[PDB]
RNA sequence: AAACUCCAGUUGACACAAAAUAGACUACGAAAGUGGCUUUAACAUAUCUGAACACACAAUAGCUAAGACCCAAACUGGGAUUAGAUACCCCACUAUGCUUAGCCCUAAACCUCAACAGUUAAAUCAACAAAACUGCUCGCCAGAACACUACGAGCCACAGCUUAAAACUCAAA
């Protein structure tokens, strides 16, 4: 199968980790 | 524990074992065997002391005694091997299985349940 | 094919018909086109061998049932 | 079966790779994906058969001493000849001696392949020197 | 249980080799072992060079000691052999003759389907 | 009923199962001659069961025996002991020229 | 290092034919798996990658052996046509 | 039967009294565990 | 007697001789065939160095060192210095699968040396140090 | 069939007869079949041992001129 | 190119690192895992099912403390490439991978197949995967996205983990 759902989750987690890092 | 001079369970009832050379008695004793052989002697000691028929190994009493001997061996193993998670699991599972046996023996034969607790030194506890 | 010659001769001798050759798609289910609108199909098909040369059922077994033709078969 | 498909409907059909079948084959027919596999596997057997014959002392004492090594073996799908590439040695003169021995042996080799009847219908065996070292041999001679 | 001590001794003259064996068998007896037999496999070239006690060895005397001992004697004996300078390499294994070989009917065929399936 | 009808029983013509060359024999780590027959002469590599013809059980015993003999000082690791090069060749492997 | 030298992986040359001796040595090292072993060891193959290739190699060998067996079995009938014309 | 067999073997077991005699009796002897197998499954004992 | 590809075992009584010298007495040509270079050292049976040549010492640089013709040239150079010291027969011990693995041996022959045996000593660890990570290409 | 046990032993002990089977003749009798018929006759005479009933059968055929070459 | 040039080759001595071949085997363990050798201990349950939280475990990465350090190696530094190259390629070296004692409790932790029992006759069956099902039990799910998020609570966790919404939005996903 495709990994498009994982890719959505991947970006959400990256941006969250980066947001937590900044603040 | 039984004395090291104790003969193996298989050679205890052969005729003439008391007249053999001392060397032959050492080779047929617990001293020259692995620990599992000492546990077979312990199990038989508890069976004769507790159960009505020492030769009935399929009764709920015999299983509790057999498992109680295994439980004690795990405790001694873990006294020397405190990071052995495999045997720590076996101990906790064995304690749980015996509690289930004791629960079923208490419900079916209380007089025997009491003799098993006295003989093996088990303090039955009700679950939370 | 070991018995193609034998079977073709037996049919001619008894006054009947033999098909021992490659069976083309639609000989029975499309006979009117292949032979003509007035073609009469067989009233009985006798299979001396029911399998084709790749060890599958002869196509005429299925097609004979489609055309409601009784089949005798070894 | 495996991820590699082996459900062929005509699986029981008798594989008949002969020079005569090609002339009665339908060129209109398009080769199946697994039709190549049957050819590829036969080529592997021809490699193993020639390679084993090469290393046995008795078949030809001349052949065994040479210690010939085959680079590749691809039978022609036409079935006219069994190509048998043989790795070319660096020694320029030794590439001629090995080649000469192979050509003489080749005629007897075909009969010896009939001894293994499964590979009996073998086309004339052809040996090809590996040009990697052989092409340079011609130039350096000139 | 019954054990087999595979003993490789420094290549020495007969008097020193006998003193090493006696000293080694007494160590087994001091630890409670009942020694059953002593076999000489002969002096031979080692399969490779062995360094032991600040020395390099190319030949050794191969000996076997069949004996019975308590399970706690093995650990103590291995320590004793490590300190004897005349022992090149000593290993204690469970005696192979105790383990009984189970009978075999033959080689049962294994289905190829299971091979790729497994 | 009828005397000529077939009767139920086990195959009387059944053949015995195959056995490896070492079936029924003790494999000792001290028997380096036997163990050497299953390692490569040039590299000392243990042969797979497709070369030795052994069954899974004896393939395992031979493997465990070789590894024990090698590290205990009975058997070389990187080559077959030359003393055993003239022993019976029981392995389906052809090497030289 | 601790073993005897000039026994392992050693081939003698016959009649000064060094090319044939080298091919024999290379054939020995290839059959014993040392050549492929040396090459795979130049860079570290990760355990998940080693298992995948070992599993792929074992399934390919079985598939090729099974495809060879089928062709050998089905080549018995490669003889000339006994019933030509029918 | 196992106690009887074992009772006879103990007569030949090494002891502190007979240790020296058995130690010397071993240096003079040789025990060979080597033997080879053939393609027919036959043991080929060593030439000694 | 039939020819044996197996080398004579030291301590046994062989009949093979090379200029009256036994196999154990023949000097050794050590060829290290690396991926980017080839090094050849000829030593006596007593481990006395007699000649050394590599692609780098023969004036090859960078990728030219990792070629067959560079290794062949290194072999000829080592053979010449060894022949002056009295070497005719050599035992070849080659470690590594570099491009100069076979070419280095040819150069030794073209330089006047006779190879009586070939030994591979390419290091193979039996389990050892972790190699560098794979390259992304 | 019960006689299959006798046929398995006969083939093991004496092997297949050097005489060739003629499967075209519907009344063909092989050496094994001749052995089986004699073996059955002697069993009906009251003999019940198996190892003894097999040795006496071989002797009877030798007396009749049959060639029985033991494989081993 | 940089780097090294107390460098390289042969020989000898030499580890608290890692475990060719066997292994084309398919075993052990609850899973995670487990493939050099030896020994000791040792692999629960004589009906099944039974927990995000109880009980005990749980790869890799990571934390705290003390050690080891061959090799590999985030990061970092240097070389090169490039429009740029915080990459891919080359070199060096660190945390880290190891040991000991504590933590942390995650994984595409996946045969992507819940446990147990039974069946091969029915219709074989949306498709693909891995032939199709029955009994029984627990767990779980109810359009997408918001969301492995917010808040609450618990936790040796404090840039964490577990449990886990809503508003706005869409006619798809
Ligand atoms: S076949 Fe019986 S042990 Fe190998
Ligand atoms: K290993
Ligand atoms: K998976
Ligand atoms: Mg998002
Ligand atoms: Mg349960
Ligand atoms: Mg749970
Ligand atoms: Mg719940
Ligand atoms: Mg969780
Ligand atoms: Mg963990
Ligand atoms: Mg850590
Ligand atoms: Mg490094
Ligand atoms: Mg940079
Ligand atoms: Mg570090
Ligand atoms: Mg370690
Ligand atoms: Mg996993
Ligand atoms: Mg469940
Ligand atoms: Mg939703
Ligand atoms: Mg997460
Ligand atoms: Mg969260
Ligand atoms: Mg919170």
């Amino acid at each position: 199968k495709n990994v498009l759902k994982i890719r959505r989750r991947k970006m959400n987690h990256h941006k969250y980790r980066k947001l937590v890092k900044k603040t | 524990d039984p004395p090291p001079s104790t003969l193996l369970k298989d050679y205890q009832n052969v005729p003439g074992i008391e007249k053999v050379d001392d060397v032959v008695k050492r080779l047929l004793s617990l001293e020259m065997a692995n620990k599992k052989e000492m546990l077979k002697i312990k199990q038989e000691q508890f069976m004769k002391k507790i159960v009505a028929n020492p030769e009935d190994t399929r009764s709920l009493e015999a299983r509790i005694i057999a498992l109680s001997v295994k439980i004690r061996s795990y405790e001694e193993h873990l006294e020397k091997h405190r990071k052995d998670k495999a045997h720590k699991r076996y101990l906790l599972m064995s304690i749980d299985q015996r509690k289930k046996m004791l629960k079923n023996l208490r419900n079916t034969n209380y007089d025997v349940f009491e003799k098993i607790c006295w003989g093996l030194g088990i303090e039955y506890t009700f679950p939370p | 094919r070991q018995f193609s010659y034998l079977i073709e001769n037996m049919a001619r001798d008894c006054g009947e018909y033999a098909h021992t050759r490659y069976f083309r798609g639609g000989m029975l289910t499309n006979a009117r086109l292949l032979f003509g609108p007035t073609v009469r199909l067989p009233d009985l098909i006798i299979f001396l061998h029911t399998l084709n040369n790749i060890f599958e059922p002869h196509v005429a077994v299925r097609d004979a049932a489609k055309m409601n033709i009784p089949t005798v078969g070894i | 079966k495996v991820w590699y498909e082996s459900p062929s409907l005509g699986s029981h059909s008798t594989y008949k790779p002969s020079k005569l079948e090609f002339l009665m084959r339908s060129t209109s027919k398009k080769t199946r994906k697994e039709d190549h596999a049957r050819l590829r596997a036969l080529n592997g057997l021809l490699y193993k058969a020639l390679t084993d014959l090469l290393c046995t002392p008795e078949v030809s004492q001349e052949l065994y001493d040479l210690n010939v090594e085959l680079s590749k073996v691809s039978l022609t799908p036409d079935f006219s000849a069994c190509r048998a590439y043989w790795k070319t040695t660096l020694s320029a003169e030794q590439n001629a001696h090995m080649e000469a021995v192979l050509q003489r042996s080749a005629a007897h080799m075909r009969h010896l392949l009939m001894s293994q009847q499964t590979l009996r219908n073998v086309p004339p065996i052809v040996f090809v020197q590996d040009k990697g070292n052989a092409a340079l041999a011609e130039l350096d001679q000139l | 249980p019954r054990y087999e001590l595979a003993l490789i001794l420094k290549a020495m003259q007969r008097p020193e080799t006998a003193a090493t064996l006696k000293r080694t068998i007494e160590a087994l007896m001091d630890r409670g072992a009942i020694v059953r037999d002593l076999e000489n496999l002969g002096e031979r070239a080692l399969p490779y060079r062995i360094s032991a006690h600040s020395q390099q060895h190319n030949r050794g005397g191969y000996f076997l000691v069949d004996f019975y001992a308590p399970t706690a004697a093995v650990e103590s004996m291995v320590e004793h052999l490590s300190r004897d300078i005349d022992v090149i390499r000593g290993n204690i294994v469970k005696h192979p003759l105790t383990q009984e070989l189970k009978e075999c009917e033959g080689i049962v065929p294994v289905p190829l389907a299971e091979k790729l399936y497994s | 009923s009828n005397e000529d009808l077939p009767i139920s029983m086990e195959n009387p013509y059944k053949e015995p199962l195959k056995k490896c060359i070492l079936c029924g024999k003790h494999v000792d780590y001290k028997n380096v001659q036997l163990l050497s027959q299953f390692v490569s002469p040039f590299t000392g590599c243990i042969y797979g069961r497709h070369i030795t013809g052994l069954c899974g059980k004896k393939q395992k015993e031979i493997t465990k025996a070789i590894k024990r003999a090698q590290i205990m000082g009975f058997m070389p690791v990187t080559y077959k002991d030359p003393a055993y090069l003239k022993d019976p060749k029981v392995c389906n492997i052809r090497y030289r020229e | 290092a601790k073993h005897l030298k000039f026994i392992a992986r050693t081939v003698m040359v016959q009649e000064g034919n060094v090319e044939s001796a080298y091919r024999t040595l290379n054939r020995i090292l290839t059959m014993d798996g040392l050549i492929e072993d040396i090459k795979h060891r130049r860079y570290y193959e990760k355990p998940c990658r080693r298992r995948q290739r070992e599993s792929y190699e074992r399934c390919r060998r079985i598939y090729n052996m099974e495809m060879a067996r089928k062709i050998n079995f089905l080549m018995r009938k490669n003889r000339a046509d006994p019933w030509q014309g029918c | 039967r196992e106690v009887l067999q074992l009772q006879e073997e103990v007569k030949n077991f090494i002891t502190r009294e007979n240790l020296e005699a058995r130690v010397e009796a071993a240096l003079d002897s040789r025990k060979n565990y080597n033997w080879a197998i053939t393609r027919e499954g036959l043991v080929v004992r060593p030439q000694r | 007697t039939k020819f044996s590809i197996y080398p004579p075992i030291p301590g046994e009584e062989s009949s093979l001789r090379w200029a009256g010298k036994k196999f154990e007495e023949i000097p050794i040509a050590h060829i290290k065939a690396s991926h980017n270079n080839t090094q050849i050292q000829v030593v006596s049976a007593s481990n006395e160095p007699l000649a050394f040549a590599s692609c780098g010492t023969e004036g090859f640089r960078n990728a030219k060192k990792g070629t067959g013709i560079a290794a062949q040239t290194a072999g000829i150079a080592a053979a010449a210095r060894a022949k002056q010291k009295g070497v005719i027969h050599i035992r070849v011990v080659v470690k590594g699968l570099g491009p100069g693995r076979l070419s280095a041996m040819h150069g030794l022959i073209m330089g006047g040396l006779e190879v009586i045996s070939i030994t591979d000593n390419t290091p193979i660890p039996h389990x050892g140090c972790r190699p560098r990570k794979a390259r992304k290409l | 069939y019960h006689e299959d046990r006798i046929r398995a032993k006969f083939y093991s002990v004496y092997g297949s007869g050097q005489r060739a089977f003629d499967l075209f003749n519907p009344n063909f009798k092989s050496t094994c079949q001749r052995f089986v018929e004699k073996y059955t006759e002697l069993q009906k005479l009251g003999e019940t041992d198996e190892e003894k009933l097999f040795v006496e059968t071989g002797k009877a055929l030798l007396a009749e001129g049959v060639i029985l070459r033991r494989v081993g």
